[PDB]
């Protein structure tokens, strides 16, 4: 009959997405890995 | 962790290296600490030993090789020496009370100075 009536509802459906995180994109963590010289096999000193 | 050995590593025939032993306290020094090594058949001959109150004594016969210096602020160790040759093939070890045995002290890191 005449009228206006609510069906359903509408909803704007997001784009592509977005991350966004700091600056910090590393900290030299190269000060044990690479070593001019390495140490003996069972010297494991504990480089924290 | 009590006490730990700082620096050294592999030296070559002809060089020079200096040691470091991290002290936990002044107290722990009573009354007689170590720079103890393992000489191939070499006996267990004291080097560097020290006294909480600041004396020294090293062996008359083998002190031609190895000084000795401390600082108070981080109490840091000092054992600057010179001429490093063979009689050294072992890893060392810095712990406190070593003359009384092996079984009433900490063991630590310790370093390794060996040469060809
Ligand atoms: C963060 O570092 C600088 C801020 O000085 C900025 O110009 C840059 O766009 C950002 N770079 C990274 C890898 O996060
Ligand atoms: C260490 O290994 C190589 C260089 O030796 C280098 O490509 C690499 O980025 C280094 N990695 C770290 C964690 O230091």
């Amino acid at each position: 009959e005449k009228g206006i009536y609510q069906t359903s509802n509408f909803r704007v459906q997001p784009t592509e997405s977005i991350v966004r995180f700091p600056n910090i994109t590393n900290c030299p963590f190269g000060e044990v890995f690479n070593a001019t010289r390495f140490a003996s096999v069972y010297a494991w000193n504990r480089k924290r | 962790v009590q006490l730990v050995e700082s620096g050294g590593g592999l030296v070559q025939p002809g060089g020079s290296l200096r040691l470091s032993c991290a002290a936990s306290d002044s107290s722990f020094y009573d009354y007689e600490m170590s720079w103890v090594r393992q000489a191939p058949g070499k006996a267990q001959e004291w080097i560097g030993s020290m006294y909480p109150s600041g004396r020294t004594y090293i062996n008359p016969s083998l002190k031609s090789l190895v000084t000795i210096s401390r600082d108070n602020s981080k109490n840091t160790l000092y054992l600057q020496l010179n001429s490093l040759r063979a009689e050294d093939t072992a890893m060392y070890y810095c712990v406190s009370n070593w003359a009384s045995g092996s079984t009433g002290d900490y063991w630590g890191q310790g370093t390794l100075v060996t040469v060809s």
